[PDB]
RNA sequence: CCCCAUGAACGAGGAAUUCCCAGUAAGUGCGGGUCAUAAGCUUGCGUUGAUUAAGUCCCUGCCCUUUGUACACACCGCCCG
RNA sequence: CGCAAGACGGACCAGAGCGAAAGCAUUUGCCAAGAAUGUUUUCAUUAAUCAAGAACGAAAGUCGGAGGUUCGAAGACGAUCAGAUACCGUCGUAGUUCCGACCAUAAACGAUGCCGACUGGCGAUGCGGCGGCGUUAUUCCCAUGACCCGCCGGGCAGCUUCCGGGAAACCAAAGUCUUUGGGUUCCGGGGGGAGUAUGGUUGCAAAGCUGAAACUUAAAGGAAUUGACGGAAGGGCACCACC
C-alpha cells in the first residue's frame, strides 16, 4: 500500500581520505536520517569504499586500489583509514605470461602501531636481451633463495614503521625497487610488486592517531 | 530526487555493478559502500518471453529505467563493476552487459574507472552435472 | 590404424595428467589433450569507448582488460570451428598463423 | 530512455549477406555531420548515393 | 562472363603476334583484314573473334610486355635496355668500413686494404 | 451443333505444392496434328503485356575439394539385447 | 559486510619434470629415499634375465568411523517423442573427500618384454660437468649471478632422410631376419561356442585366477585404393533450388 520512498529521507556525507594521500575528497554517500531509534552514524561507521590509487594520487597508479574504511563521523564528515591495497584483475592477469616463472612470497607481520598485516609480493623471470632460448625459467634453487629475499625485506620493511609509513612507502613503490636490488644478483626478474596488503588484526581504537592522520 | 550538493563541476558518486549472464542482465547502482541500494531493474522486467530475458535491447531499456532514478534521486555519477556468472560457471560476459553500459553512458550519467569482478576460483568444487559432458 | 603419432595431444614421459572441464560441455579431458585459447578483450568494446571516454571524468583514463583462458574438449572446439579437419598432410603442422593481426579492420 | 530520426547516405556497397542472399551491406556517411561513418544492413535494393533513414543510430551490424 | 575466349582462339592470338607483330596494329578493323592474308581460318565469326582478342593483346603489349609473348622487336628493346652502368656505385668512397674480424679476415689473409673499425655486440638467436 | 426450358455447386480455397527474369509471367484469339463426324487435348503462332531477384547456396537437387565410413545390389546401405 | 564447513590447489603450466609402474603441482620444517654427473676413490666377476614365491597397483565396489561442501551410479519429478524407463530441466541417493582393513582389475596403450652391441643427419629443452683476452648486471677490484657461443654425458621427445625394415599405415627402431643363429622371459596357431562349462584356488561380498568340450561355420580379420554417401569442414553451381 503506497509508502515511504526512501531517498526522500536520506542524508549525505562527504568521504574523507587519510593524509598521506593527495587529494582527499573521495566522493559522497547516503544514509537514513538518524532517528533515536537509530544512529545514522551506526549504519555509516564500518563502511568500506574501495578507491583507485590513481584517483587518490593522481596516477601511473591505474592499477592498484586502496580500501578506505569509515572510522568516525563528524557532521557530514567521515574520516576513513587504510584498510588494504589490491591490484584489480586486468593488471594481474596481464603480467602472468607463459614461458616465464611466476614467483610469489607473502609474509604476515605486526607493525609499530599494532596492526597485523599479511602482505604479498610477486615477480616474473625475464629473458635478457641477447638470450635465444625462447623461455626463461628460473631454477628451483633460485626461487627458494629469491623468495627468502622478498620475505626478509617485507618483514624488515613493515616491522619498523606504522600503517602510515607502509602507506607512504607503497605509493612511490620503494619496496619494489628494493627487491629489484636484492634479487638481480640471483636472477633477472621483470615486474615485481607488493601486490596486496591484508589487514588481519586492528589495534584498539584511539581517535588520536586517526585525527593525526586526518584533520 | 534531491542531491548531495550543488557542484557545477564534480559529480556525486555511486557504484554501477552489472551482472551479465545469459538468460538475463542485472543493472544496479548502490552507495559506494554498497550497504545501501539505489534503483535496480533487470533486463527481464522490460520485455516478456523468457527467451528474450537477456537480449541487449532489453538491457538498454533496463539501463534507461535505472539511469532515470539514478539521476532522479541524486547520483550524478557512477563507477562500474561488470560481472559474469562466474564460479565454475562460464567466466565469459553475457550479451546485454555491453548494451547496458552503452545505454547509461549514452544516457548521460558519468563514468569512472572499471574493473571486472566475476568470481574466479583457485579452482574446484566439481562443475555441474557430470563427466561425459552435457551431451547435446 | 593409428592416426596421430601424438595420439591425443602431447603426453610422452607421463602416463598421467589432471583433467580440465570443457568450457562448453563441461566435459572432461586431460590438460595435455584439450584445445586452449587465451581471450583478452577490453571492458568496453568497439563502439562504447567514445561515450565511455566522454561520459567519464578523469583525463583519459585508459581501459582495463578482461582476461580469460579457455579450454575446450575436442567435440566443442570442432563443433564451433575453433579448429577444423585438416588433410592427412596439413595435420602435421603445429604452427601458427593469419596475415594482419585483426584488431579492428579484419573479418 | 529514447527517440530521434537519422538521415544517412550510402558511401560504399560492401557485398551481400543473409543465407538467402537478400540483405545488402552498406557504409553510411552520416548526412547531418560527415565526421561519422558506419555499417548498416538493408532490406531493399540499394545503390551508392541514396539514403537510409536510421532508427537505431548506434549498433552497427555484421553477419546474422 | 559469359565471354571467355577459349584456347583455340587465344592460341591463334599468341601465334600470329609471335610471327606478325610489326604487321599487326592497334585497331580491330585492320588485323581482321590481315588475318585473311596471313592465316587460313574457316568461319568468319572465328576469324573475327581471333582478330579481336589479338587486338586486345596488341593494345596491352603496347603498354607493357605481356606475360608470355615474344617478338623480335621486343627482344631488341630489352637487349638495349639491359646495358646500364653509371659512375658506379661501389666506390665505395675512400676507405672500406669493416666489421673487424672481417678486419682479422684480411689481417690473416696477407692482405693490405683500406680500413675502419666498428664491430661489437651479441647476439640473440630467434 | 443449335433453340428453348430446368438455372447446381462455387461469394477466393487448409495440409501441401508447380513454374517462372523479358515480348517474360499472365490475359487473349487463331492455325496445324488427331479427323468421316467429333477438342475441354497436345502443338505452335501473333495480339494485349506487367509485378518482381539481379542474386545466393538456406532448403532441395547435382557435381568441386578436404575428411569419415563395419557402406560397395553402394543410406532406399550395413548395429545391440 | 563478516563468519563457519567441507572441497581443491586455477592463471603461471610446456610434444616440460620426477617416479618401477599405478601415479605426482600452495607455503615451510623434519624424515629417510631415487637417478644423472663429476670422480687418476673402493671390490675383483660381484653379473644378464627369469617357473615357483612376493612388493606395489587409477576407478568403482565392500568393512567400520570421521564427513557429506561440491557434484552426484538409484529413485521421484518437467519437458521432448508415435513410444522415452533416456539424452534435456529439477529434486536427489549410495558415492565423491578422509582413516584402518578388503579387492587385484582398467583401449593399466608407446596397444610396441627386459638386457647388450652396432648402423644417420640437424636444431631444441630439463640436468650435470668442462672451456671463452663473448655480452650485460657491482664497489676501488672482486667472489658473485643471469646470458651468448662450443664441447661431452645421460632424459623425454621432435624434425628431415629411396641405409635398412614392414603387407602397408608406418618404423633410427618395428634397423642390423632366407645372406634366417648376441642373452633371456612370455603368449598365439582360422572364426564363433567362451573367459563359457567343470574341478581347484583366492575373496566377507561383488568377483578374480587357471580353463575345456559338444556343436557351429568358409571366412573372420588387417592394410592400403577407390567411389557411393554424410543431420563432418571449405566448397560450389541451377527459379527442374531458394530469394
Amino acid at each position: 500500500k503506497k509508502v515511504v520512498d526512501p531517498f526522500s529521507k536520506k542524508d549525505w556525507y562527504d568521504v574523507k581520505a587519510p593524509a598521506m594521500f593527495n587529494i582527499r575528497n573521495i566522493g559522497k554517500t547516503l544514509v537514513t536520517r538518524t532517528q533515536g531509534t537509530k544512529i545514522a552514524s551506526d549504519g555509516l561507521k564500518g563502511r568500506v569504499f574501495e578507491v583507485s590509487l590513481a584517483d587518490l594520487q593522481n596516477d601511473e597508479v591505474a592499477f592498484r586500489k586502496f580500501k578506505l574504511i569509515t572510522e568516525d563521523v563528524q557532521g557530514k564528515n567521515c574520516l576513513t583509514n587504510f584498510h588494504g591495497m589490491d591490484l584489480t584483475r586486468d593488471k594481474m592477469c596481464s603480467m602472468v605470461k607463459k614461458w616465464q616463472t611466476m614467483i610469489e612470497a607473502h609474509v604476515d607481520v605486526k607493525t609499530t602501531d599494532g596492526y597485523l598485516l599479511h602482505l604479498f609480493c610477486v615477480g616474473f623471470t625475464k629473458k635478457c636481451n641477447n638470450q635465444i632460448r625462447k623461455t626463461s625459467y628460473a631454477q628451483h634453487q633460485q626461487v627458494r633463495q629469491i623468495r627468502k629475499k622478498m620475505m626478509e625485506i617485507m618483514t624488515r620493511e613493515v616491522q619498523t614503521n606504522d600503517l602510515k609509513e607502509v602507506v607512504n612507502k607503497l605509493i612511490p613503490d620503494s619496496i619494489g625497487k628494493d627487491i629489484e636490488k636484492a634479487c638481480q644478483s640471483i636472477y633477472p626478474l621483470h615486474d615485481v610488486f607488493v601486490r596486496k596488503v591484508k589487514m588481519l588484526k586492528k589495534p584498539k581504537f584511539e581517535l588520536g592517531k586517526l585525527m593525526e592522520l586526518h584533520g | 530526487s534531491l542531491g548531495p550538493q550543488v557542484a557545477e563541476g564534480e559529480n556525486v558518486f555511486g557504484v554501477c555493478h552489472i551482472f551479465a549472464s545469459f538468460n538475463d542482465t542485472f543493472v544496479h547502482v548502490t552507495d559506494l559502500s554498497g550497504k545501501e541500494t539505489i534503483c535496480r531493474v533487470t533486463g527481464g522486467m522490460k520485455v516478456k518471453a523468457d527467451r528474450d530475458e537477456s537480449s541487449p535491447y532489453a538491457a538498454m531499456l533496463a539501463a534507461q529505467d535505472v539511469a532515470q532514478r539514478c539521476k532522479e534521486l541524486g547520483i550524478t555519477a557512477l563507477h562500474i563493476k561488470l560481472r559474469a556468472t562466474g564460479g565454475n560457471r562460464t567466466k565469459t560476459p553475457g550479451p546485454g552487459a555491453q548494451s547496458a553500459l552503452r545505454a547509461l553512458a549514452r544516457s548521460g550519467m558519468k563514468i569512472g574507472r572499471i574493473e571486472d569482478v566475476t568470481p574466479i576460483p583457485s579452482d574446484s568444487t566439481r562443475r555441474k552435472g557430470g563427466r561425459r559432458g552435457r551431451r547435446l | 590404424t593409428k592416426k596421430r603419432r601424438n595420439n591425443g595431444r602431447a603426453k610422452k614421459g607421463r602416463g598421467h595428467v589432471q583433467p580440465i572441464r570443457c568450457t562448453n560441455c563441461a566435459c572432461c579431458v586431460p590438460k595435455d589433450k584439450a584445445i586452449k585459447k587465451f581471450v583478452i578483450r577490453n571492458i568496453v568494446e568497439a563502439a562504447a569507448v567514445r561515450d565511455i571516454s566522454e561520459v567519464s571524468v578523469f583525463d583519459a583514463y585508459v581501459l582495463p582488460k578482461l582476461y580469460v583462458k579457455l579450454h575446450y574438449c575436442v567435440s566443442c572446439a570442432i563443433h564451433s570451428k575453433v579448429v577444423r579437419n585438416r588433410s592427412r598432410e596439413a595435420r602435421k603442422d603445429r604452427t601458427p598463423p593469419p596475415r594482419f593481426r585483426p584488431a579492428g579492420a579484419a573479418p | 530512455r529514447v527517440q530521434p530520426i537519422k538521415l544517412a547516405r550510402v558511401t560504399k556497397v560492401l557485398g551481400r549477406t543473409g543465407s538467402q542472399g537478400q540483405c545488402t551491406q552498406v557504409r553510411v556517411e552520416f548526412m547531418d555531420d560527415t565526421s561519422r561513418s558506419i555499417i548498416r544492413n538493408v532490406k531493399g535494393p540499394v545503390r551508392e548515393g541514396d539514403v537510409l533513414t536510421l532508427l537505431e543510430s548506434e549498433r552497427e551490424a555484421r553477419r546474422l | 562472363m559469359g565471354r571467355v575466349r577459349t584456347k583455340t582462339v587465344k592460341k591463334a592470338a599468341r601465334v600470329i603476334i609471335e610471327k606478325y607483330y610489326t604487321r599487326l596494329g592497334n585497331d580491330f578493323h585492320t588485323n581482321k583484314r590481315v588475318c585473311e592474308e596471313i592465316a587460313i581460318i574457316p568461319s568468319k565469326k572465328l576469324r573475327n573473334k581471333i582478330a579481336g582478342y589479338v587486338t586486345h593483346l596488341m593494345k596491352r603489349i603496347q603498354r607493357g610486355p605481356v606475360r608470355g609473348i615474344s617478338i623480335k622487336l621486343q627482344e631488341e628493346e630489352r637487349e638495349r635496355r639491359d646495358n646500364y652502368v653509371p659512375e658506379v656505385s661501389a666506390l665505395d668512397q675512400e676507405i672500406i668500413e669493416v666489421d673487424p674480424d672481417t678486419k682479422e679476415m684480411l689481417k690473416l689473409l696477407d692482405f693490405g686494404s683500406l680500413s675502419n673499425l666498428q664491430v661489437t655486440q651479441p647476439t640473440v638467436g630467434m
